[PDB]
C-alpha cells in the first residue's frame, strides 16, 4: 500500500464505520451465491439466506478487517492468527480470496455510492488484495 | 450462458435503467485506474495518466459505449454468445494480443459500476446471474485462444 | 487446439520418452508440494506433511499414472479435447469443486517435469507446444465451469 | 520466505553464475513462444530466435535476479527502481510475472537438474513470486 492507497482506505472503511459487520455478512452472503463452489469450506454452517451463522461470521471478517486497517503497516502481525487458520488448516484456494474481495468491493459499491470512486475502488482492490497475501502467506 | 426465466428478468429489468451513454466509459475508466496495465492498449486515446484523466476522457467514454453495446447484444443471445463475440474474439485475442484475464477483470468492473449505480437494488441474487452473464461473455471473447 | 506439424512433431517425439509410470507422480507430488492449498483435495492421500513425505507416497504415485494416463489420451485427441475430458470435468467440477485455476497449475507443474527430465532436449519450442496442449486440457477440464 | 527458502535459492541460483544471460535469454524466449501476449510489452525489441536483444536484455533480467538474491532479506529496496519501472512506468500485467516466472523455473530444471528438487522448486516459486509481488507494486 502507497501512502495514498493507506490514506483512501483509512477514509473508506472510516465512512464504513458501525456498519462493517452487516457488510461483512452481505459479502458473504453474495460470495456463496456468486460462486457456490466457496460454500464447500463451510460443512457446518446454514448458508441460506438470512442465516445467522453467516451473519456473525460475516462480523468476525468484518472485525478482522478493521484491524487490518488500523494496523495498516504492520498486517502480518495484526493477522497473524488467520494466517495459520487459512493457509495449514483449511487450506482455502487463493482464487477464493479474490473472490471474496470481488464480493466485498461490490457490496462497498452497493452502499458507498459517494466514497466508491475510482481511486478509492483501486486503493480498496489493493488493500484486500494485501489482506488476502497475508492470509495465503 | 444460460439464465433461468427468474434471472432473465431479473437481469434485464435492471439492464433496461442503465445509462448506455456512461456506464460502459464507467466501466472502461474503473478498470484503466484499477488495473493500469489494460492502459496499455488504448495509448491512442490520450492522457491516461491520472484517474480524472481516465473517467473524463472523451475516447474512453465513446469506446465503454462500444463495450456496453457488445455486452447488450450478448444478454439478447446468452445461450450462444459465440454468436455475439467469434469476430470480436478473433479481434482481441488474434490482433490486439489482450490476455484474457482483463477479460474476466472488466466483467468485474461492470458488476461494481451496476452495484455502484443501483445501490440496494443490485441484490445478491441478481449479482448472481450477472456474474453469469459477465463470465460467459469472457469466456466467449477468449475462445480464439482456446 | 489445433497444433501445426512443427508443435505435433515436437509432442509425440518427446511424449513416447515419458516414463509413464513416474512422471505423472512427479508432477502430482510437486503440484502437492509447491501448491499446499492442493492438498486439500487429497486428505485420503495420507502423510503429505514434507515433501519426501510426498514425492514417496504410494497413493500420489498410483494417482498420478492415472492423470497422466488422462494426459495421453488426451495427446491421442487433440481435435476432441472436450469430448474426451467430458466426463472428468463434470467430476472436478461438479463433484470435487476444483477451482480450474488449478489446472492450468499442474499443466505447468508438468511442463518443469518435462523440462527437469529431458534438459536441453526440451527447448524453448517443444515447451511452447507442450504448453498448448496442456491449456488445451485445462480449457476441456474446465468446461463444466462454462 | 524462509530462512530454507532463502538458503535453497541461494544454492540453486549460485549454480547459474556466468551463464546468466544464456538462462535469462532462455526464459525470455520460452515466454514469448510459449505467451505470445507477452511480445506486446516488446514491440521495439527483436524477438527472432538469436536476436542480441534478447540476448542482453535476458542478462539484465538474470543479474537483476542475483541481486534480489543477495537482498532477499529487503527486496522492496533492492528492486525498487525496476518497481517503479514496471509497475508505473511500463504497467507490466501481473499474470506476465506468473508467466516468466514459470519460464524461469523451466530453465532452472531443464540446465540444474540436480539442484531442482521439489523443495528447492517451490522455495524458488515462492522467491519468484515475491520479486514479482514487489515489481507489480
Ligand atoms: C478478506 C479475507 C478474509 C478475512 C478477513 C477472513 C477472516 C476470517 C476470520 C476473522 C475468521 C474467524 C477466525 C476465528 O474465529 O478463529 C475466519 C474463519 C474462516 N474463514 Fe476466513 N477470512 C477471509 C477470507 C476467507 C475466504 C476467501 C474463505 C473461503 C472461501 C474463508 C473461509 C473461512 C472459513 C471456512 C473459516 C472457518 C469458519 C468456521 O468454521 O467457523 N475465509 N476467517
Ligand atoms: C470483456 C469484455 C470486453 C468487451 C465486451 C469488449 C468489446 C469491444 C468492442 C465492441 C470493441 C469494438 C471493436 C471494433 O470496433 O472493431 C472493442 C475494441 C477494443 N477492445 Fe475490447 N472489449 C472487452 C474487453 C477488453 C479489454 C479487457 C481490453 C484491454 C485490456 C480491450 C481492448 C480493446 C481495444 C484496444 C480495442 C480497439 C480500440 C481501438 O480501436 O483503439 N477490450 N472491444
Ligand atoms: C489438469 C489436469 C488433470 C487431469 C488430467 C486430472 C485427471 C484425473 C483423473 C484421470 C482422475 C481419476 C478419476 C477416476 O478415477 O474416476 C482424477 C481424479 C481426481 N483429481 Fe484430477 N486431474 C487434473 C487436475 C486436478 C487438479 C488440479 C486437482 C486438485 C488440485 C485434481 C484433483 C483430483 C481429485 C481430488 C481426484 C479424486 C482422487 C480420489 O480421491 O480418488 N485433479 N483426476
Ligand atoms: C522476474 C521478473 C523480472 C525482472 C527481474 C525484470 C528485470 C528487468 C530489468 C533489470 C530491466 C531493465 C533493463 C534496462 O535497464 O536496460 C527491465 C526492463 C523491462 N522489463 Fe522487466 N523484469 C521482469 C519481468 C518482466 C515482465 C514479466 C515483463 C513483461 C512481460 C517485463 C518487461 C520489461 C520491459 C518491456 C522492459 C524495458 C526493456 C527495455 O526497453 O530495454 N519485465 N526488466
Amino acid at each position: 500500500l502507497s501512502p495514498a492507497d493507506k490514506t483512501n482506505v483509512k477514509a473508506a472503511w472510516g465512512k464504513v464505520g458501525a456498519h462493517a459487520g452487516e457488510y461483512g455478512a452481505e459479502a458473504l452472503e453474495r460470495m456463496f451465491l456468486s460462486f457456490p463452489t466457496t460454500k464447500t469450506y463451510f460443512p457446518h454452517f446454514d448458508l441460506s439466506h438470512g442465516s445467522a451463522q453467516v451473519k456473525g461470521h460475516g462480523k468476525k471478517v468484518a472485525d478482522a478487517l478493521t484491524n487490518a486497517v488500523a494496523h495498516v503497516d504492520d498486517m502480518p502481525n495484526a493477522l497473524s492468527a488467520l494466517s495459520d487458520l487459512h493457509a495449514h488448516k483449511l487450506r482455502v484456494d487463493p482464487v477464493n480470496f479474490k473472490l471474496l474481495s470481488h464480493c466485498l468491493l461490490v457490496t462497498l459499491a452497493a452502499h458507498l455510492p459517494a466514497e466508491f470512486t475510482p481511486a478509492v475502488h483501486a486503493s480498496l482492490d489493493k488493500f484486500l488484495a494485501s489482506v488476502s497475501t497475508v492470509l495465503t502467506s | 450462458v444460460h439464465l433461468t426465466p427468474e434471472e432473465k428478468s431479473a437481469v434485464t429489468a435492471l439492464w433496461g435503467k442503465v445509462n448506455v451513454d456512461e456506464v460502459g466509459g464507467e466501466a472502461l475508466g474503473r478498470l484503466l485506474v484499477v488495473y493500469p496495465w489494460t492502459q496499455r492498449f488504448f495509448e491512442s486515446f490520450g492522457d491516461l495518466s491520472t484517474p480524472d484523466a481516465v473517467m473524463g476522457n472523451p475516447k474512453v467514454k465513446a469506446h465503454g459505449k462500444k463495450v456496453l453495446g457488445a455486452f447488450s447484444d450478448g444478454l439478447a443471445h446468452l445461450d450462444n454468445l459465440k454468436g455475439t463475440f467469434a469476430t470480436l474474439s478473433e479481434l482481441h485475442c488474434d490482433k490486439l494480443h489482450v490476455d484474457p484475464e482483463n477479460f474476466r477483470l472488466l466483467g468485474n468492473v461492470l458488476v461494481c459500476v451496476l452495484a455502484h449505480h443501483f445501490g440496494k437494488e443490485f441484490t445478491p441474487p441478481v449479482q448472481a446471474a450477472y456474474q453469469k452473464v459477465v463470465a460467459g461473455v469472457a469466456n466467449a471473447l477468449a475462445h480464439k485462444y482456446h
